């Protein structure tokens, strides 16, 4: 039942919501990403999905992140690219507006995570083989 | 304000016999989210209220599989699949969608 | 102060793609295949998303490109099992109907004999047969043939396929979604006020029509005027109505059906003698819901080109008939009538019905296919036809600085407007559930 | 964000050591994947790479300074130093100090991130 | 070499074995789930094995069990849902029982665990970022 | 830039490096992974490629090392299998040799990690089971 | 060694029409790993010079939008979309492959 | 040279050159099409 307190929504529902809303309704996105000729179409839409979810797996995965809706990444922000403030950001935008914000600096984060990993893994390893 | 109408007022059974029972909405119960809000209660002559089925076709635990709900929209109807001597009480369709909440009138049900 | 970032799995980001959506039905023959089509969802979910906003731009969307091609498909696959109409190409001996023949009859009916094969390569058979005056040609009673024989020979619509336009419904695949603008007032081109996601597209009918819409979605309150380029003569206009006019048409020829056997397991189905009185096919509609109809489209479309100057409607300009008159196949008739009297009337500055004649036709080629053409069976008894109207396909006469009388002229070509007048308010995207942001969390160090 | 600054005497004798020291500040000379080099701007004849230190220490010479320049470092106090000698009348041009970008293991970085401000030494008594 | 102490059956043959002891062999289930006209016949049928396997993954992904056969949660078990002993179920109760017992309440308990793993992941974030 | 330092290199450029100095190269490795006649024809690749790539995440899901590329296990090497010094073989051996050596004992430490896997799983959960 | 040269010389354009300048190595920039390593830079009249854009194609970040370049193997262009009254300087190309790092003799731009 | 058996004469033999000679060919007829409708929709080009 609605209420004052919290709000369900629906599939892609906090896409006009701020960021600090909308990040409650992540497994909702999530679980719902998964005549010749028409059987070819039928099995072509069906194989890019699974290539597309398998894409975004796989670059989970890279990171320091098997599986998880929010992880953590050792790496500070560089007001380069946004500046922005904490608060104005989660509280006053849109998944959206952000993401085209930040859209022409991803592969350089996408890049830093991957190296951070990689140096992290390493010095863990290095670390646990002094036993 | 959101009012509920049932029909009929009154259902004469007898035991071992389907039975059926309608609810309808004045305004529409489908939320903006796409989902529905309407539960089906039940009262014994002195006793507390107790809910039947809930979301429209969602059956509670412990409550016997012989009841049944369907519908969408404005139509909404609970269908007995075998009464007893047992179920004799009052009936409401309740919804949890519109404020301030309402509830139907009430359906009695008595031996014919 | 120190900022580090983080990465969400499952936003509600999304972008724009392009994807080849699969087609939904109630799963209930008839000439569109609907067996690759899944059962639709019994009972789907609309979401209305609040305080978004999308740039709709129809024209542009590849929804109409891929319906296009779907029912290219099921049109070519409809065709394959039917016999080829091979053997037909000979020379037609033919004469003038004179059985009460009508003054605009005359001439239409020509009763053909010619010599057919059967079942049997060692004999042939003489028969004779009814054809109308729009698929022969003379060869220089009287010598002819068929006007596909200098062309291309095309097989005949096998009769068990009907052509009902049955409801179809897109639904997109995973990972993917479609959304939809519930503005009253949308526009053809900007962004939507109000814009929800649906699960699967209405019921689209699969009419085919060439000047006037109809059996389409009316509009929800207005007539709504669409066009890529209204400044751009050369652009079609595209208007919707919000009432209906309705329509009546007839085949009142009282003819019969003949079954010619022209090989092993092959029969042609040839138009036998026709029984009882013989009279033109024509088409109804009312003048007044029609003059009303044009007098709200007048208004509304006098705020484009403004109030001081007068639009004007005339006929078509000529070409080929499927552009110069208005057909639809209905009843498995294939009808061509001539709109010159529903458009004779000017407009001005600040017994009731009206009846139009048309002609019957067997060869259909349908689109603008010159090597693949079709043969429609007769259909026995007579033909009633009902039918709603719901848009039109304007085009501008290009003219000077007259500031006035601007005349339109009715006429459509491409099939793709006639859909496009109904998925104007969807448009496909992608999600990304991948999202990047920063916070205050650090790493636990392990 | 990142700062460069250069620090030495502006005239030196012909014939002799010439050093000069660039300091650098917001970020490690330690740095994971960073090298940092030493260009001068001659009027004219155009840029001259001296040399560079990589992040491990080792040093690096162009073919036709190798025999004249020498790079050394001071990971204590965050800055590097290049000493010249056997000056010439044809030296006198403006000395910058500057940061590239190292070629990591997993991809691929080029470009000359920041610049110093540049230090003219004039040869001549 | 068969004998007195442990049995290695094969493929689902620990189904009329009890809980307790067909919760040994979780490796050899898991481990076996992966003319024109007949090509498709093939593809649909591969393409659905993977649909099914990764259906059965992100189940996992969503919960805090990305990648283990066995795995405990924060949710505690309602006695209504069974009122039935613990030692009585491992010991005297197969698979297939429990199954037919537990499916008419499946879909509340993959609820309740979806909705405690997410709830698990804003309060670890949240205790996260005090560091 | 190129210099003395490390050495991008290409995708399996690292093949004739040794494997202490290859090992630092696993991800560029692992993020590369991913007329009706030629649609099957492309479409049987696809699903070739996406099943190899499943079959190699379900044998690293079975062990204990289901999201990191590198990690450790608790199951010794036995001499005989390789019974050479370490600095020999990540100082002066390469990986296309190293695997060409140990091609014929591969099932065995297969099955000897999945075993061991199996052992810690019951083991951990017997040990949390106190809570 | 492999040296680098510009054409034109000298670039003499006015506010409102494109500008382009081109650059090119006697030896082959395309390392044998697969990648180019020649850069783009930009030096004002007594000032320290500016990365514009970098790995051929890429923009460095707080570049402005108006400057683009492309190229392959020996051959490379750069070209201003929309020029200003305040580019006018020198414009330096230099390849960080081979050892030592060379750099052009620089084409100067100014108002015609 | 290139051979799976250049000592077995039944394998064939492949030889790779270094610079390539040119080759003139042509055909001096001035013949011409004609087209001749074999049926409906159907031609066949013979040699004028
Ligand atoms: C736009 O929408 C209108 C709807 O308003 C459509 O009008 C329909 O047109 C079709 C023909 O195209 C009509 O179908 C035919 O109706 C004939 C009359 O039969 C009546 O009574 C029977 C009793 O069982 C009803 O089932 C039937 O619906 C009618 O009410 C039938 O005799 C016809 O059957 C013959 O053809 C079919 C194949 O089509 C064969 O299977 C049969 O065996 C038989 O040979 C046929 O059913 C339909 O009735 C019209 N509807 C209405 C409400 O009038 C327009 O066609 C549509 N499109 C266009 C372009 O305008
Ligand atoms: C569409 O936009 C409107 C306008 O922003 C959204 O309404 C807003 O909802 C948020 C809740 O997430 C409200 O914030 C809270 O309001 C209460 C009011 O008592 C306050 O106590 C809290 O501290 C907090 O500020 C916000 O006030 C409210 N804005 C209004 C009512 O003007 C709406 O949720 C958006 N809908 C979607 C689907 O994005
Ligand atoms: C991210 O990068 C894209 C390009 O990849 C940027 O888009 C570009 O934005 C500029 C404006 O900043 C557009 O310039 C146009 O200039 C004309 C003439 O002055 C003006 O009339 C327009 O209104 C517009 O300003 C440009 O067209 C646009 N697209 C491209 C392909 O260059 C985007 O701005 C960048 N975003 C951020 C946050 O840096
Ligand atoms: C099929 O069901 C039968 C039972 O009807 C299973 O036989 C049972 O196997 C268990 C194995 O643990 C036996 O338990 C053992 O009993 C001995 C003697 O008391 C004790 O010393 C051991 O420590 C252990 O408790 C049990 O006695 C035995 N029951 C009978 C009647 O033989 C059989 O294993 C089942 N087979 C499959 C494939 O599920
Ligand atoms: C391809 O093979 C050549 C020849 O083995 C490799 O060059 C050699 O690489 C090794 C390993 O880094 C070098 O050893 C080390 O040299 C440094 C000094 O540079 C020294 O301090 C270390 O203690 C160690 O000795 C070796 O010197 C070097 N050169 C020669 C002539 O052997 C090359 O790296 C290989 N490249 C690839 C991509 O596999
Ligand atoms: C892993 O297993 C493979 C195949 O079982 C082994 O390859 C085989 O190795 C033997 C040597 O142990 C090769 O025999 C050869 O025989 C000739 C004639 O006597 C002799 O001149 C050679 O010097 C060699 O001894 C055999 O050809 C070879 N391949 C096959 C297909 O059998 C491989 O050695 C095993 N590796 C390890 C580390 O055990
Ligand atoms: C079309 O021509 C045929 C062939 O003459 C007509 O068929 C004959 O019509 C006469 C007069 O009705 C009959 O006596 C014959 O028995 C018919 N059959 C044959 C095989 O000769 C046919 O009636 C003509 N139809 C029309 C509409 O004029
Ligand atoms: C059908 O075939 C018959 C038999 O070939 C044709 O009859 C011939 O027509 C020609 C031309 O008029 C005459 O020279 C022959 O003497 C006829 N032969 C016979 C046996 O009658 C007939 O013309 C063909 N066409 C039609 C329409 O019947
Ligand atoms: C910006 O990136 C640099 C990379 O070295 C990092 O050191 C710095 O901490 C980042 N931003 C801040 C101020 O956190
Ligand atoms: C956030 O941005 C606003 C707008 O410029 C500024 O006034 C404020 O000081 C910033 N910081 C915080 C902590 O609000
Ligand atoms: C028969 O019809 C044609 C038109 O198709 C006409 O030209 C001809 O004169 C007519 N002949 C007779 C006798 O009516
Ligand atoms: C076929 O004949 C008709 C009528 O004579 C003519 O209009 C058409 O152009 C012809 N087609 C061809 C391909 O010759
Ligand atoms: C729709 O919007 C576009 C863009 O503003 C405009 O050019 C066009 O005239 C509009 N059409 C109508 C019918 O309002
Ligand atoms: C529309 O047509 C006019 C000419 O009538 C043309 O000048 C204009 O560029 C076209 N496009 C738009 C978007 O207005
Ligand atoms: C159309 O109107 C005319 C008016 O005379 C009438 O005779 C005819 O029967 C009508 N046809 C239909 C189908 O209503
Ligand atoms: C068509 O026929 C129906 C029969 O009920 C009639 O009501 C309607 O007015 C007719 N329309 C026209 C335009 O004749
Ligand atoms: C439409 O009806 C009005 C009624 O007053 C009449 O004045 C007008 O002339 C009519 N127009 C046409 C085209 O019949
Ligand atoms: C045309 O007339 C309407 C009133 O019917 C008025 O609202 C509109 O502004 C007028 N058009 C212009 C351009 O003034
Ligand atoms: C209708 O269009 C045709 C085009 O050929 C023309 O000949 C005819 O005159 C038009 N009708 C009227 C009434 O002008
Ligand atoms: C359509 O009808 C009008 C009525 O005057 C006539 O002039 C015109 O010729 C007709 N169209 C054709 C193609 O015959
Ligand atoms: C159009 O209207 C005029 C009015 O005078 C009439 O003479 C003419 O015949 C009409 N044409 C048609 C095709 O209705
Ligand atoms: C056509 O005529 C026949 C004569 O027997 C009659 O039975 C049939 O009903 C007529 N067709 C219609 C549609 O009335
Ligand atoms: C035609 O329009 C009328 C009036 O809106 C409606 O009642 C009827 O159902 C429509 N018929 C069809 C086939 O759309
Ligand atoms: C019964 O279910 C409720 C959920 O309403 C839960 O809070 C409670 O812990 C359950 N009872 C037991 C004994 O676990
Ligand atoms: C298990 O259930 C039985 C009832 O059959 C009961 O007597 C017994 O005490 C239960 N075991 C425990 C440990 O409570
Ligand atoms: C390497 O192993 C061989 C044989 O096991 C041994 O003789 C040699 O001493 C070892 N080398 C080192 C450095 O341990
Ligand atoms: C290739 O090398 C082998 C081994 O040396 C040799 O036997 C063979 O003759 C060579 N091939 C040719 C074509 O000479
Ligand atoms: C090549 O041919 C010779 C005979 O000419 C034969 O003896 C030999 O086995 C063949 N194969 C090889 C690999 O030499
Ligand atoms: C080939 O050479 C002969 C020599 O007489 C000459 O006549 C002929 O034209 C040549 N052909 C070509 C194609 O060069
Ligand atoms: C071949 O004959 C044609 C015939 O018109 C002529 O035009 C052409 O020039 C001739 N070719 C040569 C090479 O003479």
């Amino acid at each position: 039942a609605v209420g004052i307190g919290a709000v369900f929504l629906g599939f892609l529902g906090a896409a006009g919501s701020t960021m600090g809303a909308a990040s409650m309704t992540l497994t909702v996105q999530a679980r719902n990403l998964l005549l010749t000729v028409w059987g070819i179409k039928q099995l072509q839409a069906r194989v890019l999905a699974v290539e597309r979810y398998l894409r975004d797996q796989q670059l989970l995965g890279i990171w320091g992140c098997s599986g998880k809706l929010i992880c953590c990444t050792n790496v500070p922000w560089n007001s380069s690219w946004s500046n922005r403030n904490l608060s104005e950001i989660w509280d006053n935008m849109t998944w959206l507006q952000w993401d085209k914000e930040i859209s022409n600096y991803t592969q350089i984060i996408y890049g830093l995570l991957e190296e951070s990993q990689n140096q992290q893994e390493k010095n863990e390893q290095d670390l646990l083989a002094l036993d | 304000d959101a009012v509920l109408t049932q029909s009929p007022l009154s259902l004469p059974i007898t035991p071992g016999e389907p039975a059926s029972i309608s609810c309808r909405s004045s305004q529409s119960l489908l939320h903006t989210n796409g989902e529905t809000y309407l539960n089906w209660y039940q009262q014994k002559t002195g006793q507390r209220p107790r809910l039947l089925i809930s979301q429209v076709s969602k059956r509670e635990i412990g409550v016997p599989d012989r009841f049944s709900a369907s519908g969408a929209g404005s139509d909404f109807t609970l269908k007995i699949s075998r009464v007893e001597a047992e179920d004799v009480g009052l009936y409401f369709c309740g919804q949890g969608l519109h404020w301030p909440r309402t509830f139907g009138q009430g359906t009695r049900v008595d031996i014919k | 102060e120190n900022l580090w970032v983080t990465v969400y799995y499952g936003v509600p980001v999304w972008k724009d793609a392009e994807t080849t959506l699969f087609c939904a039905s109630d799963a209930k023959h008839n000439v569109w295949a609907t067996h690759a089509c899944v059962p639709t969802d019994p009972n789907p979910q609309e979401i209305h998303l609040e305080n978004v906003t999308e740039e709709f731009n129809m024209w542009k969307n590849n929804m109409v490109e891929q319906m296009h091609t779907d029912i290219i498909s099921l049109w070519d696959q409809s065709l394959k099992p039917c016999v080829k109409l091979t053997p037909l190409c000979v020379t037609l001996q033919c004469t003038n109907v004179t059985n009460n023949i009508t003054d605009d009859m005359r001439g239409e009916l020509k009763n053909c004999s010619f010599n057919m094969t059967t079942e049997l390569r060692d004999k042939k058979q003489k028969v004779y047969s009814l054809f109308y005056r729009l698929d022969v040609v003379q060869i220089n009673n009287k010598e002819y043939r068929l006007i596909n024989c200098n062309t291309s020979a095309c097989t005949q619509a096998c009769p068990k396929v009907s052509f009902e336009p049955i409801p179809i419904h897109y639904c997109a695949p995973a990972g993917f979604a479609i959304l939809k603008c519930k503005d009253k007032k949308f526009n053809g081109t900007g962004p939507c006020p109000s814009v929800s996601t649906v699960q699967c597209t209405h019921g689209i009918k699969p009419v085919v029509s060439t000047q006037l819409l109809l059996n389409g979605s009316l509009a929800e309150e207005e007539v709504m005027i669409r066009s890529e380029n209204i400044t751009n003569n050369a652009k079609n206009i595209l208007v919707q109505f919000n009432t209906p006019v309705q329509i009546n048409c007839t085949r009142p020829n009282n003819n019969t059906r003949k079954s010619i056997r022209i090989g092993p397991g092959q029969a042609f189905y040839a138009t036998g003698d026709i029984i009882g009185d013989i009279r033109q096919a024509h088409c109804n509609v009312s003048k007044a819901t029609w003059n009303e109809t044009l007098g709200k489209v007048v208004k509304q479309l006098r705020k484009h080109f403004g109030n001081n100057t007068i639009i004007r409607f005339a006929n078509s300009s000529g070409g080929d008939l499927e552009v110069t008159t208005h057909s639809f196949n209905c009843g498995g008739e294939f009808f061509y009538c001539n709109t010159s009297g529903l458009f004779n009337s000017t407009w001005i500055s600040n017994n009731d019905s009206i009846t139009l004649p048309c002609r019957i036709k067997q060869i259909i080629n349908m689109w603008q296919r010159i090597g693949q053409c079709m043969y429609a069976p007769p259909i026995q008894g007579v033909i009633r036809c009902v039918s709603n109207i719901t848009g039109l396909i304007l085009t501008r006469d290009g003219g000077s600085t007259n500031s006035t009388t601007e005349t339109f002229r009715p006429g459509g070509g491409d099939m793709r407007d006639n859909w496009r007048s109904e998925l104007y308010k969807y448009k496909v995207v992608k999600i990304e559930p991948l999202g990047v942001a920063p916070t205050r969390c650090k790493r636990r160090v392990v | 964000q990142v700062q460069l600054q250069e620090s030495g005497p502006g005239l030196v004798k012909p014939s002799e050591t010439l050093s000069l020291t660039c300091g650098v500040s917001g970020d490690s000379i330690t740095r994971n994947y960073y090298y940092w080099h030493w260009i001068r701007q001659s009027p004219g004849k155009g840029l001259e790479g001296l040399g560079y230190i990589a992040y491990t220490g080792g040093t690096d010479y162009s073919p036709s300074f190798k025999s004249r320049v020498t790079i050394s470092r001071d990971t204590s106090k965050n800055q590097f130093s290049l000493k010249l000698t056997s000056v010439t009348v044809a030296d006198t041009a403006v000395y910058f100090c500057a940061r590239e970008r190292g070629d990591s293991y997993i991809y691929s970085y080029d470009g000359v991130d920041f610049w110093g401000q540049g230090l003219l030494v004039t040869v001549s008594s």
